C-alpha cells in the first residue's frame, strides 16, 4: 500500500540529512566528501522565454536557466524535516525556482547556498543587475 | 526502481502539483510528459492536503569526514560492551487517513524499561512537514493483543524522548562515554531512532571535557551522560544488528540456545533483554 516518492540513489543523503542537527551543514559536508547531489527533482518543460526571476508562480526560466518545482529544490521539503525560518514554513514549496543551467545538476545545493535579491528578484551572482 | 523511504501513505487518488511535489515521482500524472513536468495554468495547487510520509527504509551508510558512523563492527562493539543497551520497538499500523507505514508504540530497553508513545507520524502539508498524532491500529493478530490498551496510555514524543535520555544517562554515566544499541532486525528500530536521535560531528560537553552523548533543542547545547538533565535528544549513538551475525532463525530460538533464564513475556523490553543477552553469549563465549 502507498506510493513511492523516492529512488534508491537518494537514500544515503536523505537519511544522513534527516538525522542531522544541522541538515544544511550535513548536506554541504556530504557534497564536500564526494557524495552525489540529490536527484529526482521536478524539472519543467518550458519555453525558456520567461522573465528569469528566481522564485515565481509559473515557470519563468530564460535561455540561461532551468525551471523546477520549488518543494523539490528544498532540502527541508526533501527530508521532511523542520524549516529553519522562525515561522517553520517554506518559501519554495508552492512556487517554481529558476536555477542557472550551469548549476542545474544540484538544485537543492543551489537554493541552500544562494540568496534572492529583494530589489530585482534575480539570484545574487546569477542575474542580479544592481549592486 | 524505487525505495520505500518517504513513501506517501495517504489515500489521495492523485499525485501532487509540480510546485508541491517533493520529487518527480510524486507529481500527478496529468503534469507528466517526455520525462519532465509541465505547468498547467487552470489546474491549481492543493492548499488543504495532509500526506503521511513513511520513515521506513533509512540507510545509514554515509562516509562523511568528521561524522562518526552509527553502525559499528562486531570488534568495535566488543570493545564498548559497557555501552551496550538492547533496543526493540513494537509498532502500530497507520490507519483511516493513511495506510502503509508503522509508527512507534512501545519502546523497550535491556534496562527493563518500556515507554508507550502516542502514535505520531510525519505529515506533509502545503507549507511544511507536521510531526503530529496520526490514526493508528495495533497489528492484526493475537500475540499483539497486549498493545490494544497501550493505544490510549501513550505519551507525546516530546516527553518520551526526554525519558529515554534520562534512562540512558542514569544507566551509562558510570559505565561508558557512549551508547551502543544492540538490535535484532534493525529496520523499525532505526525508524524509531528518527524520533529521538540527532547526528553530527563529535562534540564536547558544555559543563566538562567528556564527549557529548546528548543534545537539547531548546538551548542548542550538548552534554555528557552526567549533565544531560532536561535534554531531549540522543546525540551520536552507536549500534549493531545481531541478526546479521549469521543466525539462522528468530531472536527467541537463538537466545534459548545459550540462555534459559529470560522467558518471552511478549513485550518490547523482553526482546531488548534477549538481544543483549544473545550478543554477550555469542561475543564472549
Ligand atoms: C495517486 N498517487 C500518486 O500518483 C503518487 C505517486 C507518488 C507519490 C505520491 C503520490
Ligand atoms: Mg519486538
Ligand atoms: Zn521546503
Ligand atoms: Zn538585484
Ligand atoms: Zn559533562
Ligand atoms: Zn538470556
Amino acid at each position: 500500500a502507498g506510493n513511492a516518492t523516492e529512488v534508491p540513489a537518494n537514500s544515503t543523503v536523505l537519511s544522513f540529512c534527516a538525522f542531522a542537527v544541522d541538515a544544511a551543514k550535513a548536506y554541504k559536508d556530504y557534497l564536500a566528501s564526494g557524495g552525489q547531489p540529490i536527484t529526482n527533482c521536478v524539472k519543467m518543460l518550458c519555453t525558456h522565454t520567461g522573465t528569469g526571476q528566481a522564485i515565481t508562480v509559473t515557470p519563468e526560466a530564460n535561455m540561461d536557466q532551468e525551471s523546477f518545482g520549488g518543494a523539490s529544490c528544498c532540502l527541508y521539503c526533501r527530508c521532511h524535516i523542520d524549516h529553519p525560518n522562525p515561522k517553520g514554513f517554506c518559501d519554495l514549496k508552492g512556487k517554481y525556482v529558476q536555477i542557472p543551467t550551469t548549476c542545474a545538476n544540484d538544485p537543492v545545493g543551489f537554493t541552500l547556498k544562494n540568496t534572492v535579491c529583494t530589489v530585482c528578484g534575480m539570484w545574487k551572482g546569477y542575474g542580479c543587475s544592481c549592486d | 526502481n524505487v525505495t520505500g523511504l518517504f513513501k506517501d501513505c495517504s489515500k489521495v487518488i492523485t499525485g501532487l502539483h509540480p510546485t508541491q511535489a517533493p520529487t518527480h515521482l510524486s507529481v500527478d500524472t496529468k503534469f507528466k510528459t517526455e520525462g519532465l513536468c509541465v505547468d498547467i495554468p487552470g489546474i491549481p495547487k492543493d492548499m488543504t492536503y495532509r500526506r503521511l510520509i513513511s520513515m521506513m527504509g533509512f540507510k545509514m551508510n554515509y562516509q562523511v569526514n568528521g561524522y562518526p558512523n552509527m553502525f559499528i563492527t562486531r570488534e568495535e562493539a566488543i570493545r564498548h560492551v559497557r555501552a551496550w543497551i538492547g533496543f526493540d520497538v513494537e509498532g502500530c499500523h497507520a490507519t483511516r487517513e493513511a495506510v502503509g507505514t508503522n509508527l512507534p508504540l512501545q519502546l523497550g530497553f535491556s534496562t527493563g524499561v518500556n515507554l508507550v508513545a502516542v502514535p505520531t507520524g510525519y505529515v506533509d502539508t502545503p507549507n511544511n512537514t507536521d510531526f503530529s498524532r496520526v490514526s493508528a491500529k495495533p497489528p492484526p493478530g493475537d500475540q499483539f493483543k497486549h498493545l490494544i490498551p497501550l493505544m490510549y496510555k501513550g505519551l507525546p514524543w516530546n516527553v518520551v524522548r526526554i525519558k529515554i535520555v534520562q534512562m540512558l544517562s542514569d544507566t551509562l554515566k558510570n559505565l561508558s562515554d557512549r551508547v551502543v544499541f544492540v538490535l535484532w532486525a534493525h529496520g523499525f528500530e532505526l525508524t524509531s531512532m528518527k524520533y529521538f536521535v540527532k547526528i553530527g560531528p563529535e562534540r564536547t560537553c558544555c559543563l566538562c571535557d567528556r564527549r557529548a552523548t546528548c543534545f537539547s533543542t531548546a538551548s542548542d547545547t550538548y552534554a555528557c551522560w552526567h549533565h544531560s538533565i532536561g535534554f531531549d535528544y540522543v546525540y551520536n549513538p552507536f549500534m549493531i544488528d545481531v541478526q546479521q551475525w549469521g543466525f539462522t532463525g528468530n531472536l527467541q530460538s537463538n537466545h534459548d540456545l545459550y540462555c534459559q533464564v529470560h522467558g518471552n513475556a511478549h513485550v518490547a523490553s523482553c526482546d531488548a533483554i534477549m538481544t543483549r543477552c544473545l550478543a554477550v553469549h555469542e561475543c564472549f563465549v
